[PDB]
């Protein structure tokens, strides 16, 4: 129910279909925080 | 404030992908799919040749 | 509809794994493949697995015994 | 750390190990304590921030 752009049609065709699994993957809000953060002289990332 | 509306919309093409995704059909067909409804115009018809 | 759920705590007690185990055995039932043990009385998968699992014959041990069968039998 | 070790008083103690402090932090770190005046600046990408 969130920002998650790549989430809200896979739900959307599970629901449609029956299937009514979920996929996270990541929210599009941390993405534009992390943009920015590095908008300034501060770098971050995220490791593995 | 910094979004104020910024309404994301509708816009045709957009429509048409919606429906690409609950129809149902291969990867093959997906991926096709994909290439003849980006090729399309306000209007409608298509823009390329089928071949 | 299923009023309360207590059978399925004492028969797993976590409270916690019992959750778990009701989802992977209605994701299941709901995408095909499996047969519910128990007499369906026109009710969704949800309900259907947990009165199942209180009942007493699925866990987190008959359910993995069960897969790992159905996998080597291929 | 050798001021820090040889004179001791109640002033002397406080506002000397946070300099050390901050002196190990920059060089473990790597990060090079020149990068703190910067000299190219970063700009946000322009759908952060529509007309």
């Amino acid at each position: 129910k969130s920002d998650d752009v790549n989430g809200r049609t896979k739900m959307y065709k599970n629901i449609v279909d029956g299937n009514h699994q979920m996929e996270p993957g990541m929210p599009e809000s941390f993405n534009v925080l992390l943009k920015e953060i590095r908008s300034l002289g501060i770098n971050i990332e995220l490791e593995d | 404030l910094p979004v104020y509306q910024g309404e994301t919309t509708q816009t045709l093409q957009d429509y048409l992908m919606w429906q690409v995704e609950l129809t149902p059909f291969t990867d093959t067909d997906r991926a096709i799919a994909t290439s003849i409804v980006d090729a399309v115009d306000d209007t409608g018809y298509l823009t390329i040749q089928i071949e | 509809a299923r009023v309360t759920v207590q059978d399925a705590v004492e028969k797993i007690g976590n409270r916690f794994d019992l959750v778990l185990v009701a989802a992977r055995r209605a994701r299941q039932m709901q995408v095909g493949g499996k047969d519910p043990l128990v007499p369906e009385e026109n009710d969704k998968t949800t309900v259907i697995a947990l009165r199942e699992i209180e009942e007493g014959l699925i866990n987190n041990q008959i359910l993995d015994v069960r897969e790992r069968q159905e996998q080597q039998e291929q | 750390r050798e001021e820090l070790n040889e004179t001791n008083s109640e002033t002397k103690r406080k506002k000397l190990t946070k300099r050390i402090k901050l002196l190990e932090a920059f060089v473990q770190s790597g990060n090079k304590p020149e990068w703190m005046i910067l000299t190219v600046l970063p700009v946000l990408p322009p759908d952060l921030r529509p007309l």
